[PDB]
């Protein structure tokens, strides 16, 4: 299922380990393979935040009603209104010189208290989001399974798991494959201290805290049920005083100004009180021990196979081609053979280890990694068996060194989780993991067909050369020998 | 309707221009007079002596003030906003590599030419000098 | 009094609140209206006689619109905003700030700077003059140069 | 008049060399004594600016009249007003939404052009002033007259002459004393082009032209008859536009605001439609040749003199006492001799030289310095000759050294104007006047009573000693002789 | 009650606005009026040829009180914050608030910590030359 | 009653002396026992001030009444009230217009006078160093105290020592008389403080800050006030043609209280105010003090305890024993003994206790030695034994005592030195060295032997004169210290 995305990486899990280290970008996928187990596909399906608390409520569209101005010309004391009691009422005291055209006893500063009722609609609500209660859901798909559907993806193969920094570990009950035990740390990246979700009428955004507070409007930190609306005056204005009345007007809605201001800000998808991040990455270590093969007990197929699509290069050094199974022996593992031009049958590592067909007329997906140069990949047995000839361009050692670079990068990214130093045994296991990751290509390619004992003796000879009387710097060969030896128990 | 030593009448669009005898006749000339509603305005009407002219008073009233409560629901739709401001608000904006660190050290050397020359002179008596320059840029 | 292809009427204090028929009946309700003065107000009085009432209209006509010519002889400084001004005494400083080396005045003013420096940092000055005499007028030249340095 | 003021510095004008340099500050009366002529009192009287060109006219107070607005239906095209081209009329194109209730078919944003008359009051009048049109008046005065009034001043000694930067030369005709003419290069010291006279409603200040332009108001650079008034909006604003009518208002008086922003500036001295400048030095050269002694023919007095007031010291270094003359030989010169402790009467020096009286009972004012120490000022002959002992505080050579210093500073102040270089003889005369003004006190004191021939012989001895084979410092004997041979020969 | 060649009358809320003949018909229209009250105001009612009251022929004085509403701009006088009073008064005096043991040593240690590298430099230089190091430390504290 | 307090200090007044130098602070209680004399508790009760003068009043609220205004037509209006000093009045310029009534409209004189009335008057009272009183109290342990608490009220007394009379004598019934000299030392300077008084609440503010406060103020008699500068609470209305109204600003209670509250509050009672931080450098002469009931015999009958031995953390054990018996006068035995060797424990504090009346609860506060110990307070098999353990070493307590002595000595220094006479100087030097080394001597030299100690001092003296470094001569000075302790 991960042919679709680029950036997929094949992390060959070392045999006899309970750690597999991965990183799952929001747009990513990893296909890990171990010797004794089928092939995984893991991709961070979708991060999400939820259970976020209310913060503030900025008014946008103000409405003034029941404006009431009361006056009293000098000598009678300052004007007073009843309406100053209600916080829902704005009130304002100004002085205006009562002219003789108004005609009370004296001339002088005529104080004016003016009051009116405040109404807000189309309010904007700001809500906090915390580093906690963020859950990313991880999807695993396991190859080899054979789906009766046109798309060769057995729905019963895939399982999900939601993981939080509060509940860091989760196990996926891959039916009949064995529970996959995954534990992980979700570095969000986009800090939850500085960002605040901005609830508009129908849209949401991820806006800066300082920007959100520096916005100037009438807000209300009270409950959403009823809002106090402090700092009302910023969105209403007082008419120039007249001896009789002081008219109060507001500016009207600010939908456009707010929309324009927030437009050049990250747009945040909203779904059932769940907002999808895109920054966060997962630093997961995959405990795969409790997983086992399936179908290993069957026989090998002997009926005919039919092709559905021609082998299309995936660009990732792999070949994918959905082959159908018309036959009778219902449960059966598909044999599979990658043959070099010469007699070499160790041509290339197979990704979809142990493909098996669980019904009649299934559409199994296969994915293989042919060797460099010429190749011929069989798909069955008998005269009728299909054959597909392939030619993989590119140098061998070149792909080896590109793999070394990729391993260096992935190691660095996983750096803290890549290394465990609680115990010397665990630290040794981690160091071996790093060595194997950084030297997998170099080993599996630059050391091929040499022979198992021969490689062991090569490491021993290099160790002796390092221990021999020579330059202290040249002892690097002795150190490299140990890495070779460690890569023999692999 | 008089309440709390304050006299009010539910004046309407019909009431413009004609006096209403209430100890003294009283009339209004509010351009926003109309239908009484939620969007209403209520204020004083100062009783002005005849020895004067109505000045800036939407209602000019005789010998007894009387409060008015004309609603601005004229022509059904709401009265004009008389908007007089532009609230405009700050746009949000869209939001160590050795290249930027080289920028920092270059801005240090151009920032402190004399100390940089001192360090260069000291280190020569080569690569150690460059390392010292990087370290000094870090230190300051 | 209709003049110049436009109908004008010399409205007055008595005229407000009363109808006037001119080929329609028209009526003014402006509050600031008075008699002719030095300052008056002129504008059209559109006929808003159709069923719905006038809005944002101090006056309105019925069939033919008119123009009004009341004044403000009530016997009016809306929106007072005093024009702030540069303070004087600081002008003779601010303008002199921008120019260069015309306010240098080297015959005296640089010497005043020299003395101010000699006083302000006497320890470096003493060190400098002692070093200068350690190796005639060279000491004074060094002192002037150092005063220039700061 | 000259006695009362301070710093009444004397310049001992040389007889025959008709150059006498002076520097008349605002408060520096100078009494110069010619050995052959009566003494002068020349003292700057004022330096006035008047009748100077127009520059600018700000409209501090603006009134508004006959506002007319032209309306148009929303979407009917923008209306226009006839007055829009009139200079005395201000217009603005405001888009006001004429409503459905405003009485047109289509409602929405609509046109409105309002116009009215912009008329001025309390215009400020800026005026540049140049080097020309600021002129000075110098008043001369001589001594030895007989004031037939209690105030011992004779109008026949006072005389004026207005000198203008253009008309550097002018003559004063002291009646029967002669004619005193003088040139002078007026040097204001307050660059006129930089400042502009500010005429307020009724007040007159001095402000900086850059300040005055950068003032923010409506102005006109046009003729004084009819201002243009561009940029007139700065005092007029348009109220809230109503679909029917628009209002226009001023922004109230500015006299007070401009004053309070300026009152931190000096107030000019308003006299005779003119301001009086404060501190502009005048460097003059006064030619005195056509000045004749008055009453050198009269017989010396014999009658009785009546002191009516104790000799009060002016403080500057000379003593002054009002003195009457009763007698009958009314066209007579008053005698006067100064006698110190010792026998010799040459220790004195008279200021009012050749003092004479016209009528009987002529209050004259005599003035004299007494030789340092004790001295006796007699004022007549015969039996009733008055006698006044005076004691002079402070030392002699001290006054001499201060005289040399003051001469040097005056020379520096007069440096430019008191130096000619075109003709060599003129240069020599300038050098001689300089050497007198720099060494007169030193020569008179340090060599007083040595003897004319003895002084010349001493100078010759110094010159010959300068010819001796010695160091450069000893060669200053030649310079000293060059003062003896050049000063002590005139 | 006319005394001292001046006519006074205990006006009340009742008689406001009604002409009263007293050698002239006289009346008052003030609004701050009330009952006989300790807040009583004394002023003339000048005779006005055809203000809270103008009179006709003979000017009168009134002394109405206001116990009906028996009070604005109550602006508290700006008065000192007592906390910094001691600091300011101490700031005026000289050299009585600095005792070398109590203050100067505190300052020495606060600075020597605040400038540790200069401290080590000075200590090393002094040791390059016993108590001389301590004297140099005190001096270096003084210079800063 | 000295069990409960903190910061107890123990001072062993040398026998054959008459000087005990102490310092007292509100929260400090000194318990001293001089061998051959009973115990003390001296504790400053309340350093207060009273009978202080009057210095100012501030008129926190203003009231106006019977205001008068006299307006003059243009071409000056004066008022009769202007002479009345109780009236404030002003002359302002505005003339009644033609419509107002005057012949010519313009600007003319107005005089507006009114009755300035004051209440809620703030009260300032300057207080002097003199007229400070302090009730020093003395409680003496070792009585019968028929109450449940071990306080026989006849064993306490109180004395007041104004700096004018630095010496007072307390009459302790039958114990003798305790007389004390003491030079008081107030901490809160009396120069720069003045006792403000609001409506009923009191304060302590800088006399400076009191004077520079801006309000209407009268220095005059207490009964009647002049109110100089009474303008700072009264503003005049807009000077209308008819009259110019006058009215107060507003009462300043809230403002002054807000400006002060960040300052000491002083709870007032009975025309007296407490003064917390006051040290008190008393010296006590206890020569006229004699033991009591030293002619009785030890107790035969039993004792009963009511509560456990409750430590007070000062290395003391306090426990309220009782007594049941017929021998109604009886000295109480107290053999504080340690778990090791049966050697007597150490310093007893409540010294020579007894029981005057049958069935009296007495308090036996005693100091147990470092280690495990046992307090034994009765004869025969009727005793009330106890188990105690003094957690903590010995020499540590010794060093702590030395440091405490250094602190007390340097605190009392100005007073604790008599330079007047050679005899006084010798006495002061002896008291000084004794106080600064008593703990070190008691611990480091305990059971050495009187003659052994004297001979050790002599050996040290000889060694100091021995041929060695001149700087190493401090051993000779150490001998002088050693010898002096032989006076005790």
């Amino acid at each position: 299922q991960c042919l679709d995305v680029q950036s997929r990486d094949f992390v060959q899990g070392v045999s006899g380990g309970t750690w597999v280290d991965v990183v799952l970008d929001h747009d990513n996928c990893i296909t890990i393979v171990a010797d004794g187990k089928p092939s995984f596909d893991i991709r961070l399906s979708k991060m999400s935040m939820s259970k976020f608390a209310e913060y503030k409520r900025y008014c946008l569209q103000a409405t003034m009603s029941d404006v009431t101005s009361i006056v009293a010309c000098p000598g009678a004391g300052d004007a007073h209104n009843d309406k100053s009691k209600n916080h829902e009422y704005i009130c304002k005291a100004v002085n205006n010189d009562r002219g003789w055209g108004n005609g009370c006893v004296l001339f002088g500063k005529g104080s004016m208290e003016t009051c009116g009722k405040f109404e807000c609609k189309k309010k904007m609500a700001g809500k906090l989001v915390a580093r906690e209660n963020v859950e990313s859901v991880v999807t695993v798909h396991v190859h080899g399974a054979s789906a009766t559907d046109t798309k060769g993806v057995d729905t019963a193969s895939t399982a999900k798991a939601t993981i939080t920094p509060k509940a860091s570990v989760a196990t996926l009950n891959l039916n009949d494959f064995g529970s996959l035990e995954v534990d992980c740390s979700t570095d969000v990246g986009m800090d939850f201290g500085e960002i605040v979700v901005a609830d508009m009428s129908g849209k949401w955004w991820i806006v800066n805290k300082d920007w959100f507070n520096e916005l100037a409007l009438p807000w209300s930190t009270a409950s959403t049920t009823a809002e106090v609306w402090q700092a009302r005056d910023r969105l209403v204005e007082f008419g120039w005083p007249h001896a009789a009345k002081q008219n109060i007007y507001d500016i009207g809605d600010q939908e456009g100004a707010v929309t324009a201001a927030i437009a050049q800000a990250p747009m945040a998808k909203w779904e059932s009180d769940k907002v999808e991040l895109i920054s966060g990455i997962l630093k997961c270590k995959v405990k795969l021990g409790n997983l086992k093969l399936r179908g290993v007990t069957y026989s090998m197929c002997a009926q005919t196979f039919t092709t559905e699509t021609r082998p299309a290069d995936t660009g990732h050094g792999t070949v994918a081609f959905k082959v159908k199974y018309v036959g009778t022996d219902v449960p059966c593992r598909v044999p599979l053979h990658i043959i070099d031009s010469d007699g070499g049958v160790a041509a290339g590592r197979v990704i979809t280890a142990h493909p098996f067909v669980m019904k009649q007329n299934d559409y199994i997906i296969l994915e293989v990694e042919p060797p460099f140069g010429d190749s011929k990949i069989e798909i069955g047995t008998g005269t009728t068996k299909l054959v597909e000839a392939w030619h993989r361009k590119g140098s061998s050692i070149g792909n080896a060194f590109t793999a070394t670079y990729k391993g260096i990068t992935k190691l660095t990214v996983l750096g803290e989780h890549a290394w465990d130093f609680n115990s010397l045994g665990g630290f040794g296991a981690s160091l071996g993991k790093a060595v194997h990751t950084l030297f997998g290509g170099v080993f599996r390619v630059m050391f091929g067909g040499m022979g198992w004992l021969t490689k062991i003796f090569v490491g021993a000879v290099l160790v002796w050369l390092g221990l021999g009387a020579h330059d202290k710097t040249i002892a690097t060969t002795m150190i490299l020998v140990g890495s070779i030896l460690m890569y023999m128990a692999v | 309707r008089t309440v709390g030593d304050l006299t009010w009448l539910n004046v309407s669009t019909t009431d413009v221009g004609k006096w209403i005898r209430v100890k003294g006749e009283c009339f209004v000339t509010a351009t926003d007079v109309g239908t009484w509603c939620s969007d209403s305005v209520g204020y004083e009407c100062p009783q002005i002596a005849p020895a004067y002219d109505p000045e800036d008073l939407d209602c000019y009233c005789r010998n007894t003030s009387t409060y008015v409560t004309y609603g601005r629901c004229k022509n059904g739709r709401s009265g004009r906003s008389r908007s007089k401001r532009a609230i405009t608000i700050a746009p949000h904006g869209e939001a160590a590599t050795p290249q930027r660190y080289l920028m920092r050290v270059e801005k240090w050397v151009l920032r402190h030419p004399l100390p940089a020359l001192v360090l260069v002179v000291l280190g020569w008596m080569h690569g150690q000098r460059a390392m010292y320059i990087v370290l000094m840029l870090l230190v300051a």
